[PDB]
């Protein structure tokens, strides 16, 4: 659940991207973000 | 007998990695010449349009990250989100969206 | 020399797992050539048609990364001061793609990541590489690169 790559490598980055979109891309036991019971932050 | 079957097989594969390795070598010297060249860095980048065809900021968001080299990406899926952390140990890193939405 | 053998074998082995990762580093970088070296020539030539350079905001240099995600998606980001550091939280899946894979998605290196060239775009593939290199695009573009050579 933590995969880490370096924004240098001509090698691995696109595959390691893809194993990193596979990853994060069955969204089953995701929790979906509340405006309520937050405190947004200063729009600077 | 296999010895020299094994000792036989052992000169294709390592005649075939010299082979590679200059073809390699050639190969990252055009890369090199590309980037040593000022007129084509100047000429290597993509429009809005271009970003489109492959996901456009119509229906989906796009995000453009510029980091220096040598900067760590990380992904995690947690029980419940998930996250991109940006760690650059030198030079500071740049992120913005596209223009159509 | 049954020990002898065993130590030849694995040797071999070896050097059959350094060619194989040597292979796909070669095509990745064939790919790469040819793909920034078409970029380079698609904006070369869009710069003379219609003159006046694109504005600086309307475009991108590489290199650079893509993210993108539902534009429903809850995205929060914090940043370090020096902007060294930055976070993003997501509350649904997103992408993350590399400038090359743009570049190949937008038909750059001719179709040759996956052997889908037309006539036209293996000459055009076959034209931003050099001499030596060209047997092996030949490879590339009828998937017959395997086998360990």
């Amino acid at each position: 659940s933590r995969i880490l790559v370096s924004i240098g490598e001509s090698f691995g980055t696109s595959e390691k991207f893809q194993k990193i979109n596979q990853m994060v891309c069955n969204s089953d036991r995701v929790l979906k973000r509340s405006a309520e019971g937050s405190n947004p932050p200063k729009p600077l | 007998g296999r010895l020299e079957g094994l000792t036989q097989d052992l000169r294709q594969l390592q005649e075939s990695e010299q082979q590679l390795d200059h073809l390699m070598n050639i190969c990252t010297t055009q890369l090199r010449l590309l980037s040593e060249d000022t007129d084509s860095q100047r000429l290597a980048y993509v429009t809005c349009q271009d970003l489109r065809s492959i996901a456009d900021p119509a229906e989906q968001m796009v995000m453009v990250i510029k980091a220096p080299p040598e900067t760590q990406l990380q992904a995690v899926d947690s029980s419940e989100n998930f996250q991109i952390s940006l760690k650059s140990k030198q030079g500071p890193i740049d992120v913005f969206l596209c223009p159509e939405e | 020399f049954a020990q002898e053998c065993q130590n030849l074998e694995v040797e071999r082995q070896r050097r059959l797992e350094r060619i194989k990762q040597k292979q796909s580093q070669l095509q990745e970088l064939i790919l790469q050539q040819i793909a920034f070296k078409n970029l380079v020539q698609r904006n070369r030539h869009a710069e003379q048609q219609a003159s006046r350079p694109p504005p600086p905001n309307s475009v991108i240099h590489l290199p650079f990364i893509i993210v993108n995600t539902s534009k429903k998606t809850v995205i929060d980001c914090s940043i370090s001061n020096d902007k060294f550091e930055y976070l993003f939280n997501f509350d649904n899946t997103f992408e993350i793609h590399d400038d090359i894979e743009v570049l190949k998605r937008m038909g750059m290196a001719c179709g040759l990541e996956s052997g889908s060239c037309s006539a036209e775009d293996l000459k055009m593939a076959r034209s931003l590489v050099p001499k030596a290199l060209e047997p092996y695009v030949t490879e590339m573009a009828q998937g017959t690169v395997g086998g360990v050579f």
